[PDB]
C-alpha cells in the first residue's frame, strides 16, 4: 500500500456507492485519525492492510501500524490552518485564529469552522506545516454553528 | 471495509483564505469523548 506522508481520505463501500467517512494523516509510517471515523476497524491501502495499534475513545483518537507520532502543539497566539479534505472535493487550506475550550482539566484550542462530518480527521497545522491536532470532535453552540477542539495525541 | 486514498501533502499555504471567529467556551468532556457546553 501507499505509505507516503500526507493527508488521506478514509472511504467505505458498505453504504451507497463509495462514501467518505473521514480523513487522516500518514506520518513516519503511522496512520492517524479520529476514533469515531473508524471505530477501531482495520483499513486497506491498495492491496495492503493497516491494523490498529493504539486508540482511546475519550481522546477520540486512533493510530495504525505504530504509536501516535504527532506532537506539535498550538502556541496559544498564532493563526493556524485547517487542511480541510471534504467529501468529493479537493484538499483546501483555511486559515483561522483558534478560540479556546476551557475545561476543568485545562484549556484546549478550538477552531470555529463548519465542514461535513466526513471531513473529521482533517489536520490542523502551524506555520511550519506541523500537525498540531485533528479536526472533528467538538460542540454545537447556541447559533447552531460547529466549533471543533484541536485534538492532539501524546507521543510516547 | 474501509480503505484510504491519498488527498495531498501537508503544508502551510501562503495567502490561504482566512475565516472563522475565536470563541472562548466553557466545556465538559465525558467518558464517551463527547464535548458539551457548561452553563
Ligand atoms: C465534524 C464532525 C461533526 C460535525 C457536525 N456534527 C454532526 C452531528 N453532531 C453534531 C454536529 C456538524 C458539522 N460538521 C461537523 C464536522
Amino acid at each position: 500500500g501507499e505509505t507516503t506522508d500526507g493527508v488521506y481520505r478514509v472511504m467505505t463501500r458498505r453504504l451507497l456507492g463509495s462514501t467518505q467517512v473521514g480523513v487522516g494523516v500518514m506520518q513516519e509510517g503511522v496512520f492517524h485519525t479520529m476514533w469515531h471515523v473508524t471505530k477501531g476497524a482495520a483499513l486497506r491501502s491498495g492491496e495492503g492492510r493497516l491494523d490498529p495499534y493504539w486508540g482511546d475513545v475519550k481522546q477520540d483518537l486512533v493510530s495504525y501500524c505504530g504509536p501516535w507520532k504527532l506532537d506539535a502543539a498550538w502556541d496559544g497566539l498564532s493563526e493556524v490552518q485547517l487542511l480541510a479534505v471534504p467529501p468529493g472535493e479537493r484538499a483546501k487550506n483555511i486559515q483561522t485564529l483558534p478560540g479556546i475550550f476551557k475545561t476543568k482539566d485545562g484549556d484546549i484550542g478550538a477552531v470555529a469552522l463548519d465542514y461535513p462530518a466526513g471531513t473529521s480527521g482533517s489536520p490542523i497545522l502551524d506555520k511550519c506545516g506541523r500537525v498540531i491536532g485533528l479536526y472533528g470532535n467538538g460542540v454545537v453552540i447556541k447559533n447552531g454553528s460547529y466549533v471543533s477542539a484541536i485534538t492532539q495525541g501524546k507521543r510516547e | 471495509d474501509m480503505y484510504i486514498e491519498r488527498a495531498g501533502d501537508i503544508t502551510w499555504e501562503k495567502d490561504a483564505e482566512v475565516t472563522g471567529n475565536s470563541p472562548r467556551l466553557d466545556v465538559a468532556l465525558d467518558e464517551s469523548g463527547d464535548f458539551s457546553l457548561v452553563e
